[PDB]
């Protein structure tokens, strides 16, 4: 009742990027790891918009930093997508998986360079990312 | 059962998302946030059958346009989405057919116009330029209201049809 009513509010919070409202009600008992219809997490979302604090904060509460939506995007997936330099770092110093693959099989890489965003480029390589994966129709990065 | 893996494109704000959040949750959503790429999965009756709906909700912004190839490789049917006040949208749906096109090779792809916000006043698109459009075309016109619901089954159950 309560429990999943907080996962909502956790959801709007940290795509709203309300920082302490996600504190609260994180220690109200809220789920870290709550799911929207489209399968995000507080931590897809705040990666998506871009907020570096919410994003620290929901690791160090246990968010799961390799989550799927029903896309099969991760939090890295979607930094990446729009280039956010220092939540793509944050996430892969927190054993975000570099060579993840979305229900295409693309990896962060492939939609970096997709969308030109060289800093994360250099960024995933540094960190390990095969600049040989192929997606499931067999196509590079580039 | 039969799994249905539909597409819904257009220009920005013409409602892709409303469509698809009434189809999945029947609640309409009055909030704009911009989509990248966003899935949801139902579970549903047509014609009597029981099947799946595996719906990607597609992001009208052009910034995101080098991402419309691997989508359009995957989809067996798309849902061609314009606002009725929205004249630069019902003409975005060329490119969006177009490119559907050249990706699966192909003049007979499962598709669907969607002329949406049919709830509001004033409108800039003739239902007329509309259905001349989709009989060009060969494929079905549905009047929709995310707003309402107005048309919203109809819209996603007749590209499941033309899947079949
Ligand atoms: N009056 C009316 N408003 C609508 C309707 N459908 C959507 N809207 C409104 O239009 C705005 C944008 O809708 P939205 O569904 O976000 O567009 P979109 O096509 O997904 O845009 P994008 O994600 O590619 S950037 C929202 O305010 C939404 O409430 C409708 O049928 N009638
Ligand atoms: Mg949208």
């Amino acid at each position: 009742g309560r429990h999943m009513d907080l996962g909502k509010k956790l959801l709007e919070a940290a795509r709203a990027g309300q920082d302490d409202e996600v504190r609260i009600l994180m220690a109200n008992g809220a789920d870290v790891n709550a799911n929207d219809s489209a399968g995000h997490t507080p931590l897809h979302l705040a990666a998506k918009r871009g907020h570096l604090e919410i994003v620290e904060v929901l690791l160090k509460h246990g968010a799961d930093v390799n989550a799927m939506d029903n896309t099969g995007f991760t939090p890295l997936h979607l930094a990446a997508l729009r280039g956010h330099l220092e939540i793509v770092e944050v996430l892969l110093k927190n054993g975000a998986d570099v060579n993840a693959q979305d229900r295409t099989g693309r990896t962060p890489l492939h939609l970096a360079a997709k969308l030109g965003h060289l800093e994360i480029v250099e960024v995933l390589l540094k960190n390990g990312a095969d600049v040989n994966a192929q997606d499931k129709f067999g196509k590079t990065a580039f | 059962m039969t799994e249905y893996k539909l597409v819904v494109v257009g220009a920005v704000g013409v409602g892709k998302s409303a469509l698809t959040i009434q189809l999945i949750q029947n609640h309409f959503v009055d909030e704009y946030d911009p989509t990248i790429e966003d899935s949801y999965r139902k579970q549903v009756v047509i014609d009597g059958e029981t099947c799946l709906l595996d719906i990607l909700d597609t992001a009208g912004q052009e910034e995101y346009s080098a991402m419309r190839d691997q989508y359009m490789r995957t989809g067996e049917g798309f849902l061609c989405v314009f606002a009725i006040n929205n004249t630069k949208s019902f003409e975005d749906i060329h490119h969006y057919r177009e490119q559907i096109k050249r990706v699966k090779d192909s003049e007979d792809v499962p598709m669907v116009l969607v002329g949406n916000k049919c709830d509001l006043p004033s409108r800039t698109v003739d239902t007329k330029q509309a259905q001349d459009l989709a009989r060009s075309y060969g494929i079905p016109f549905i009047e929709t209201s995310a707003k309402t619901r107005q048309g919203v089954d109809d819209a996603f159950y007749t590209l499941v049809r033309e899947i079949r």
